[PDB]
C-alpha cells in the first residue's frame, strides 16, 4: 500500500499581474518534488537524494506542464469570479489536489482529483472515480459541465496509466 | 450556440475583409478553421480566454482579435483569391469538443470584369410523365453565373419546401476550360400530377447571388452585378 | 507531428446496409479521439468520443467507435445506416498536453444510395414556362445501381444522379439533367453514356 | 509525468 498526491496552487494578485503558482509532490507522505513561479528561474526541482538522477528531459517535461497549468489556473481563477460574484480587485486562492492509492500487489486502489476556492471544498473526484461532488450551487455548474464532457474518463486515463506506472518508477529508487 | 457573420461576401484582391463570430456559451477557447476539398479543415488561429493568441496550423495572411470572452475576430487585411474559401467558428470548454457555427463562404476575385448573376428558368413537367407516372417534376436552371456564390431554393404558394426536392451539390463549368468560366446549377421539385394540375398552385424557383456590393466601383457598359435575387415561377395547369 | 488518415473521401452504401469508415492517426501514448459529422450546409457536430476505457465509444444512434491501441485507429461503424446518415465524416484527434488542438482528417463524404424499388426508367422533355422552346432533358425514375456520365459532346450540359424524397408519401427516386442551348439537341441525343435499355422516350 | 490539465471549471 502506497500513495502518491500532488498539490498545485495559483493565487491571483492585484492588477497586471499574473498568479503565483506552486506545486508540490509527495511520494507516500514525502516531499519529493517542487515548483514555484517566483523563483528568478521558475523550474521543477528535486527535494529527495535518488531524484535527483533523472535526466535534464524529464525535468524540462515536467517543467512544461507547469507552464501549461499556470495558463490554466490564470484562466480558471477569473471563471470563478464570475460563478461566485466577486469584485476583479479581491485576491484569490484555487488548489487542486491529485494522485493515485496503489495496493499491495501494485495495483490501483483509489484515485483522487479534487479542487478548493479559498480554502473551501469547491468539487471532488468520488470513489466510483465516474461521478462527482459539488459543495455549493456554483460548483454544481461545473460538475454539470463536467458530467456532459467526461471529465472523470478524461482524468482516468492518466490515473489508471502514467500514474500508477511513475509511481512504482519512484518505489524503486527507494 | 456559436454565430458568425457575413455569411456571405465577396471581395477583390488587396480588399479588407473581417469575419465575425459571437458565443452565447461561455467556453474559453475559441477557434477559426477554413475548409477546402482536398485540405478538410485547417486551424488558422485560437484563443484560450479573452485576450489571447496563439498561431495555428496556417495562420499566414490572418489576423486575429480576441478582444472579450464571447467575441473572437478573424481579420484578412490583404485578400488574395487563395483565401477563398468557407471558414469556420468554433468553441469548446473541453478539450477536442468543438462547436462549430454554420460558416462564412468568401470568394476572393482577381477580377470584377467577369461578375455575372445567374438566369434563372422554370421548365414544366411532361405530360408523358404525368400519364405513365402519376407524378409531376419541375425542373430549375441556374445558368451564366460567377463567382460560384449562389443559394438555390423552392417556393410553392409563399412557403419554402423541402420534401420532393433534390439540387446539385456542385455547380458546373459551363466552359470548363477557361479559368474563370460561368457556372450553372440545377434543381428538381416533383410533386404528384394531381397538385401541378391545379392552376391555383403556383410554383417559383428562387436563386439568391452574392455579387458585389453596393460601394463598389463598376466601369462597364454592362448591368452592375450585385448581391442580388434572381428568380423564375410557373403556375399549375390542368389541360 | 500528429496526422489524421481517412483513406477514402468518398463512399457509397445501399440503405440499411452495414457501414465502416476508416481512420488511422499516428501514435502518441495516450491519444484522445473524436469523430465529426457535417451535413448539407452546416458546421461540424461532434458525433462520438473517446478518452479512456472500454474502447468500443456507442452513440445512441447506432453509431458505434473503436480505439485499436495496436492499430493506432478509431474506425466508425454503423451496423445498418439509415438515408439521413448522409453526411461528410471527420475524423480528428489531439494528444495529452494539446488535448484542445484538434488534427483533422480529410473528411469523408457518405451517399446513402436510395433502395429503388419499382424503378421505371424513364427520359422526358421538361419545356420553359416562359419562354415557349427552349427546354431541358430529364433522365429519371432509374435504379440505385446504374449511374451517369459527363458530356460526351461538350458542348451539351449533364449533371451526375441525383435523389429527391417526396416524405409525404414515403417515396424516392433518381434524377439526371441534361441540356444544351445549341437548338440542335434530343432525347436520345443526350444521355447516350451507358443508359438502361429499358428508359422510356 | 504528470496529468494533463484538467478540464475547465
Amino acid at each position: 500500500p502506497h500513495s502518491m498526491r500532488y498539490y498545485e496552487t495559483a493565487t491571483s494578485r492585484r492588477g497586471l499581474g499574473e498568479p503565483r503558482y506552486t506545486s508540490v509532490g509527495y511520494v507516500d507522505d514525502k516531499e519529493f518534488v517542487r515548483f514555484d513561479s517566483d523563483a528568478e528561474n521558475p523550474r521543477y526541482e528535486p527535494q529527495v537524494p535518488w531524484m535527483e538522477q533523472e535526466g535534464p528531459e524529464y525535468w524540462e517535461r515536467i517543467t512544461q506542464v507547469a507552464k501549461g497549468q499556470e495558463q490554466w489556473f490564470r484562466v480558471n481563477l477569473r471563471t470563478l469570479l464570475g460563478y461566485y460574484n466577486q469584485s476583479a480587485g479581491g485576491t484569490h486562492t484555487l488548489q487542486r489536489m491529485y494522485g493515485c492509492d496503489v495496493g499491495s500487489d501494485g495495483r490501483l486502489l483509489r484515485g483522487y482529483e479534487q479542487f478548493a476556492y479559498d480554502g473551501c471544498d469547491y468539487i471532488a473526484l468520488n470513489e466510483d472515480l465516474r461521478t462527482w461532488t459539488a459543495a455549493d450551487m456554483a460548483a454544481q455548474i461545473t460538475r454539470r459541465k463536467w458530467e456532459q464532457a467526461g471529465a472523470a474518463e478524461y482524468y482516468r486515463a492518466y490515473l489508471e496509466g502514467e500514474c500508477v506506472e511513475w509511481l512504482h518508477r519512484y518505489l524503486k529508487n527507494g | 450556440a456559436v454565430t458568425q457573420s457575413p455569411r456571405n461576401k465577396v471581395t477583390v484582391t488587396g480588399g479588407n475583409v473581417t469575419l465575425s463570430c459571437r458565443q452565447t456559451n461561455s467556453h474559453n477557447y475559441m477557434y477559426w478553421y477554413r475548409q477546402d476539398t482536398g485540405h478538410g479543415l485547417r486551424l488558422i488561429h485560437y484563443s484560450y480566454g479573452a485576450g489571447n493568441l496563439q498561431i495555428g496550423d496556417v495562420p499566414d495572411g490572418y489576423k486575429a482579435t480576441r478582444t472579450t470572452q464571447e467575441d473572437f475576430f478573424l481579420l484578412l487585411e490583404l485578400a488574395s483569391p487563395s483565401q477563398t474559401s468557407l471558414y469556420f467558428c468554433a468553441s469548446s470548454d473541453a478539450p477536442g469538443q468543438l462547436y462549430f457555427g454554420e460558416g462564412s463562404k468568401l470568394t476572393v476575385l482577381e477580377d470584377l470584369k467577369n461578375v455575372f448573376p445567374p438566369e434563372v428558368a422554370v421548365f414544366e413537367p411532361s405530360e408523358a410523365e404525368i400519364s405513365h407516372t402519376q407524378k409531376a417534376t419541375l425542373v430549375c436552371l441556374a445558368t451564366g453565373f460567377y463567382p460560384d456564390h449562389v443559394e438555390l431554393s423552392w417556393w410553392v404558394n409563399g412557403k419554402e419546401v423541402h420534401s420532393g426536392v433534390c439540387t446539385d451539390p456542385q455547380p458546373l463549368k459551363e466552359q470548363p476550360a477557361l479559368n474563370d468560366s460561368r457556372y450553372a446549377l440545377s434543381s428538381r421539385l416533383r410533386v404528384s400530377a394531381t397538385f401541378w394540375q391545379n392552376p391555383r398552385n403556383h410554383f417559383r424557383c428562387q436563386v439568391q447571388f452574392y455579387g458585389l456590393s453596393e460601394n463598389d466601383e463598376w466601369t462597364q457598359d454592362r448591368a452592375k452585378p450585385v448581391t442580388q435575387i434572381v428568380s423564375a415561377e410557373a403556375w399549375g395547369r390542368a389541360d | 507531428a500528429q496526422s489524421v488518415t481517412q483513406p477514402d473521401a468518398r463512399v457509397t452504401v445501399s440503405e440499411g446496409a452495414s457501414l465502416q469508415l476508416r481512420c488511422k492517426y499516428s501514435y502518441s501514448a495516450t491519444p484522445y479521439l473524436f469523430w465529426y459529422v457535417q451535413y448539407p450546409r452546416q458546421g461540424l457536430q461532434m458525433l462520438l468520443k473517446y478518452y479512456s476505457g472500454d474502447p468500443v465509444v456507442q452513440g445512441v444512434n447506432g453509431f458505434e467507435a473503436e480505439f485499436s491501441k495496436s492499430d493506432s485507429s478509431f474506425h466508425l461503424r454503423k451496423a445498418s445506416v439509415h438515408w439521413s446518415d448522409s453526411a461528410v465524416y471527420f475524423c480528428a484527434v489531439s494528444a495529452k498536453g494539446t488535448g484542445s488542438k484538434l488534427s483533422f482528417g480529410k473528411g469523408a463524404k457518405l451517399t446513402v444510395s436510395p433502395n429503388i424499388q419499382n424503378p421505371d426508367p424513364a427520359v422526358y422533355q421538361l419545356r420553359d414556362s416562359k419562354s415557349s422552346d427552349k427546354s431541358v432533358c430529364l433522365f429519371t425514375d432509374f435504379d440505385s445501381q446504374t449511374n451517369v456520365s459527363q458530356s460526351k459532346d461538350s458542348d451539351v450540359y449533364i449533371t451526375d444522379k441525383c435523389v429527391l424524397d417526396m416524405r409525404s408519401m414515403d417515396f424516392k427516386s433518381n434524377s439526371a439533367v441534361a441540356w444544351s442551348n445549341k437548338s440542335d439537341f434530343a432525347c436520345a441525343n443526350a444521355f447516350n453514356n451507358s443508359i438502361i435499355p429499358e428508359d422510356t422516350f | 509525468q504528470l496529468s494533463d490539465v484538467p478540464m475547465d471549471l
